[PDB]
């Protein structure tokens, strides 16, 4: 989701 | 060595709604760490304010080390956070070009 890779 | 439980920016089991309230209207570099939604021991999530948004960064944990991506080089969550108080996260991702500047303190 709003996780940054 | 200072423990994670005693870190001012570690909030444990709080929801995204609660995080978003604490980060509303805050400047870039405002940050806190909470338990990851998995609710598995040793799994944590950094939330970092950048560009008016709340960026979620998984803290990986393997072989007694922590980090945002392989290789994992830090011996504790506290050491990881204190490192990025003084280095931009742009190395991890170019859209995260800020240091960890302003802890959201529980104290």
């Amino acid at each position: 989701d709003s996780y940054v890779g | 060595p200072p423990s994670l439980q005693d870190a001012e920016w570690y909030w444990g089991d709080i929801s995204r709604e609660e995080v978003n309230e604490k980060l509303r209207d805050t400047p870039d570099g405002t940050f806190l760490v909470r338990d990851a939604s998995s609710k598995i021991q040793g799994e944590y999530t950094l939330t970092l304010r950048k560009g008016g948004n709340n960026k979620l960064i998984k803290v990986f944990h393997r072989d007694g080390h922590y980090g945002f991506s392989e290789p994992l080089t830090f011996c504790s969550v506290v050491d990881l956070i204190n490192h990025y108080r003084h280095e931009s996260l742009a190395q991890y991702n170019a859209k995260l070009d800020t240091r960890l500047l302003y802890p959201v303190s529980k104290y």
